[PDB]
Formats: C-alpha cells, sequence, structure tokens
C-alpha cells in the first residue's frame, strides 16, 4: 500500500496535464503562422522609396 | 498464554503500521508535529490541518 502511495505522490508532484498542452500547442502554430506572415509584411517596407526616383 | 501472545502480537503489529505512516518524510498519524499548513492564497494565507495521532 506504501508503494503505491508513493508511486501516485511522485506522480502528482511532477505530471503534467495534457488537455492544456494541446490548447496551447493550437494557438501557438496559428500564432507562429501569424508572426511569419507578419514579418512578411514588414520586410517589404522601404520598397516604395524606388517609385521616388 | 495462547491468547496473550496473539493480544501482544497484534499490539505490535499496530505500532509498526502506525509509524510506517509517511510521504515525503511528513506524516500526520504518527504523532511527530501538531499540525500541517498547506497553502490556499496567493499571498501566503494558508489551510490548517491539525494532526490526528493514531
Amino acid at each position: 500500500k506504501l508503494q503505491d502511495s508513493l508511486d501516485a505522490g511522485v506522480g502528482n508532484l511532477v505530471d503534467a496535464d495534457l488537455a492544456k498542452e494541446s490548447a496551447k500547442l493550437q494557438s501557438l502554430q496559428t500564432k507562429q503562422q501569424l508572426g511569419v506572415q507578419a514579418l512578411s509584411i514588414a520586410n517589404q517596407s522601404s520598397s516604395s522609396i524606388l517609385s521616388l526616383f | 498464554n495462547a491468547l496473550k501472545s496473539d493480544f501482544d502480537s497484534l499490539r505490535d503489529q499496530i505500532e509498526k503500521a502506525a509509524t510506517n505512516a509517511k510521504f515525503n518524510g511528513v506524516s500526520i498519524a504518527d504523532g511527530s508535529t501538531t499540525k500541517l499548513t498547506f497553502l490556499a492564497n496567493s499571498d501566503g494565507s494558508g489551510f490548517t490541518v491539525n494532526a490526528k495521532t493514531i
């Protein structure tokens, strides 16, 4: 009984909750795709100066 | 005499069963400390659990 309790306790200490990581993972994949499109949008700055000359 | 020896064995068993019930070195059934206080609020206020020696 004691060994079972100790194993359960250690798991209680250092186990994750995968349901939260799934949501966070989805949000982060969307956010990274968005940050890439945002960076690509920001990159094309200063490209308009050529038209001035 | 047989019944007395049975009684004595069972008493020794109770003592062993009681002193072995520790998790992470802290226990509330041996009688080592008077109470255990856990966290209950993000500012430090505690949840108090008195000790029930058995």
